[PDB]
């Protein structure tokens, strides 16, 4: 009937964490001043900051 | 010194650094004693009202 | 001496009781479960929100789940406190359940009406009238917003939350039918009040968002809904008489394997009003003084628990020519049936047959499938009409056979019918196990 | 004929509820359990008992389980039938839970009455009533025990009960905090009542003795029970006004999986004053005739349902930034909140917000874990406080956004969260997994 | 809205979501024995 | 118990520290870890008529003077460590 | 009580009955000493 | 617990160490100023450790 | 009123008692309160009613 493909709900790509995602960053680079990863590294910043995906078969 | 300093942001005042962790070991005492128990028919007794002879 | 005491009191007698235990008391076990939320979301009300208006909406795909629904209307006093009844109840005359263009279920006021009297109860009946009337002696010109919840299979229960996650294909609708006259509101009897305001109305629906695991199990396996269905139809009650005892046989037009049957008995003029009036406190406007009016209700009083009003005389249900169960009186079905089965208390003018064990509950606990029957009737008699409702004396001293001479106003009978069937749901789309 | 004509009416159709049965509902099955008594035993209670003191008491090693407390009090009327409400309950200021030295939970007398009005109902509600006030129009000089049950968690189901066999080394108190005043048994609003008696006071706990199987398995073993803890702030609210809608952002310090929140509007100086006073039937002293005075409440009375003297119009949970659900009025958290979640009627000037299935039970059914959340925002709008109190008319005939003059009165706000934690009895030693 | 409340998960959950071995979503009814229910009326013997 | 001075009235000290009077840290809270530092308080009731000696000399323990609600500012202090580096002719703060 | 266990209880009663059977002569006049007053004592007078 | 009284306390294990302690007393004068000298002091007559 | 005992311990917390290392001790304070206190419940020799 009414081909919609994706459910009203944010949770497509939308990061609705608390900031405690920000100190999970600096699990994955170093934990401490490290505002000159992001500063630099966009590229490997943004690599982390991509979605994740779970196909669905008709 | 002017740029490198580490300041009190956002991540290091979340209520996880206190909530994950749990306060039992830092106010639990050491025991290293065994703890007892016993039977209930060692404290009630043997229940006198049996058979006679 | 103390607990020890009874503790020691062991012998051959305990065995069946604590002898080999298999379970304690002391330690429950708790089940980990799935991780969700829920959260409200306002819908879109298409069409137009009116007295006598048709409005729909469709649930918007926002939740991985759906369970409850509350419609909320806002209405205002168009007289004093006793005026009105239900209002958002009798404001609500109709509400369908429509999944890929196909109609689930639908529900009508008087249904919202029956279900309360028979299986609402105590203080969730109370609470339940809170959120659909004026319950605090309220007075013309007051303002008041009114919750109806929806009681679809999935607005009880979230073991049948519908997935619309499981239905990329399909939208499911709720339509609505906004009463063109509600008692108290916009109307006082047959009158129009004058400066009446038109309802706001507004959709919400609780919303469940599942976690990664169980998001994706639900978007992708098939699934098989237990779910319950309303059948109904509206049927002229034969017209009680001063003179004699009516009789009917209502030949059912139901299929499915029914948990059970509930009807009443009404005057449609008034919303709720399934028992005669009468000059004896609460049973009509001005009841107990000599300006009593036996033709008009005290609204806010319409409902009432003495059978004295009620109509019927008794009944039983005969299945393919043969009488399912002896016949009964009226109180029966108004008083023991929902004793023994539902522990609540119904008014006057309601009754119900069960065929199920436990008829309140969602567990199939047996059913009457009506699809086995090629002639299904319920057979009614009345009560003589023979009271003058206008003399407490007649009314309140009067045998078992009789009513009131104003019951002959209460010609409408609604039947109605609860079964199951099955909502299977699967590549995107809904359906129903069985048509009949 | 009869039911017979039920049974050959089977078909197809029936196959997915008959078919290949798994169950019969014509047959029980019953667990075979442990041998266990019950006795209920008489605590000793230290420091002096009377109006505002704090006292407390160590529950004694008589059995081996124990689950329900009950306080009992005496408490006399210092005035006629109509000037108490809830009077053991309110006397009853709070009451702390520590096992081996660690605060376990806590409870307070509002939380006593905001538990009430959400979760208890129907007969077990008035029962409660009767346990805690004079609900037989008694009069001045009436003399009676009271009963007030306690609402920790050990104190709900033997489910949890609180494995005292296991607590070897660690003693389990509860400290209880007396109101210093009690309206209409030593005090009449701010005035002393003359003569008033001080309460005597008695703590009951019930006991569970274990067979010689179950007792040793308590005692030798490590344990760990989920449980409820109660989280309480006390707060202003932005005083409502006549001329505007007050509104309040209120941050709430909360953490752990938090079944659901709790709050009321109230006026400190009323016991159980959740809503403005009016010259409407019981809302206030006098109310119905020419002594009216909504400045006092008709005590006996003081709750109702009547929404139009509640103060709060809407209200919304914000978390880390964004709506928890959409904005909702004031009514919709005290009527339908508790329809959809518990079951019974809550009274107005009482809200309540859900973030569980079903927070009346024992089992989690889903929690807002606020030890995951940086900034828990409780969104308050109130309403314009514009309708002359004194005249029925004003009240009984307003519109759904306004309310009494008298709901300024409502300043105090007591903000609660319901949530899970983990006491862990090893070693003899009681304490909780989360801090 | 709901989906902050969904990441919002953490030690404190372990009792309650973690290894999780129920569902709410998911009622499975139980098929049972056919039977039917009938009021029938007993003599009662002596006045 | 930490200073051994006597402080005027209406001047208040919580101490985490041990002897916060010293140069040398014995005990600090550190409100860098805190989301929620919230100091509560209770105020006394303003009954006591302050032109009448007897009436402020012979007073109970709750209450003060009706002219103690002329004091409408609150002042809050805290005392902290932090470190001042210096290095290679220049200095600056460790923690911001 | 031993342990939680009940094993026995007295009355003011008992201790009456059991020194008017059990106690005698000397033993039971300085139990009377120890528990009353038996010099004529007067209103006001304390005793332990 | 009052005048001639004889009360105890025990101190419950919530910490690890303990040092100073404080008792609390709260008094109302029975005379005017001048009548007293150290009379917290001169109430509690004595504490055994 | 507050009287802080004079006890070793409440004097410095080098002598801090390891409530920790006494894990099967109690430890007690047993405080006598004095009959009479001077200004508060007698004057001299007088009682104060």
């Amino acid at each position: 009937f009414r081909d919609t493909a994706s459910i009203g709900f944010s949770d497509t790509h939308q990061d609705e964490k608390t900031l405690r995602f920000l100190k999970k960053q600096i699990s994955q680079f170093i934990k401490h001043l490290k505002e000159y990863y992001p500063n630099n590294e966009l590229t490997k910043k943004l690599v982390m900051k991509y979605s994740d995906v779970q196909l669905l078969p008709y | 010194l002017l740029r490198g300093f580490e300041s009190s942001l956002r991540g290091s005042r979340v209520r996880t650094q206190i909530d994950d962790k749990s306060f039992i070991p830092y106010t639990w005492q050491m025991i290293d004693v065994p703890l007892a128990a016993a039977k209930t028919s060692f404290i009630a007794g043997l229940d006198t009202r049996q058979q006679l002879a | 001496a103390g607990g020890l005491s009874q503790l020691v009191a062991y012998g051959a007698q305990d065995v069946y009781l604590t002898g080999n235990p298999q379970i304690t008391f002391f330690k429950t076990v708790y089940r980990r479960y799935t991780n969700f939320a829920i959260e409200s979301i306002q819908q879109t009300i298409n069409g137009s929100v009116g007295f006598g208006n048709k409005v729909s909406t469709q649930i918007s795909r926002n939740g991985d789940l759906i369970t409850d629904i509350v419609v909320e209307f806002v209405l205002t006093k168009g007289g004093n406190g006793g005026t009105t009844y239900y209002p958002a109840e009798e404001l609500l005359q109709d509400v369908e359940l429509e999944i890929g263009g196909q109609r689930i279920d639908k529900h009508y006021n008087d249904w919202f009406r029956t279900y309360d009297a028979l299986f609402r109860m105590n203080d969730d009946r109370y609470n339940y009238r809170r959120m659909t009337d004026w319950v605090n002696n309220e007075l013309v010109g007051a303002q008041k917003r009114f919750y109806v919840p929806l009681i679809f299979f999935f607005n009880q229960t979230p073991g049948l939350a519908l997935p619309l996650i499981a239905l990329q294909y399909h939208e499911v609708k709720l339509y609505f039918t906004l009463a063109s006259q509600v008692q108290g509101v916009n109307y006082n009897g047959s009158s129009a009040i004058a400066g009446a305001a038109q309802p706001t109305m507004s959709v919400w629906v609780d919303y469940i968002f599942l976690d990664t695991q169980e998001r994706t199990r639900f978007a992708q396996l098939p699934h098989e809904y237990l779910i319950e269905q309303l059948q109904f139809t509206g049927s002229e009650t034969a017209t009680p008489s001063a003179t004699t005892q009516a009789s009917q046989n209502i030949r059912l037009n139901f299929n499915h394997p029914t948990k059970y049957l509930a009807w009443n008995f009404n005057n449609p003029t008034n919303y709720g009003q399934y028992t005669a009036l009468a000059n004896i406190p609460g049973a009509c406007s001005g009841a107990g003084t000599a300006a009593a009016t036996v033709t008009t209700p005290d609204y806010g009083n319409t409902g009432t628990y003495n059978e004295q009003l009620a109509v019927l005389d008794s009944a039983k249900i005969q299945l393919n020519g043969q009488d399912r169960f002896a016949t009964r009186k009226g109180s029966y079905f108004n008083k023991v049936q929902p004793y023994q089965s539902i522990g609540g208390v119904t008014p006057a003018g309601v009754y119900l047959y069960s065929f199920a064990l436990k008829p309140a509950g969602r567990q199939p606990s047996g059913t009457c499938n009506f699809s086995r029957i090629d002639n299904a009737t319920l057979s009614l008699t009345y009560k003589t009409c023979s009271i003058d409702a206008t003399s407490p004396a007649a009314v309140l001293g009067n045998t078992e056979t009789v009513t009131a001479n104003t019951a002959t106003l209460l010609t409408a009978l609604n039947i109605y019918a609860k079964n199951y069937n099955v909502l299977r749901i699967m590549s995107g789309m809904g359906g129903l196990a069985y048509a009949n």
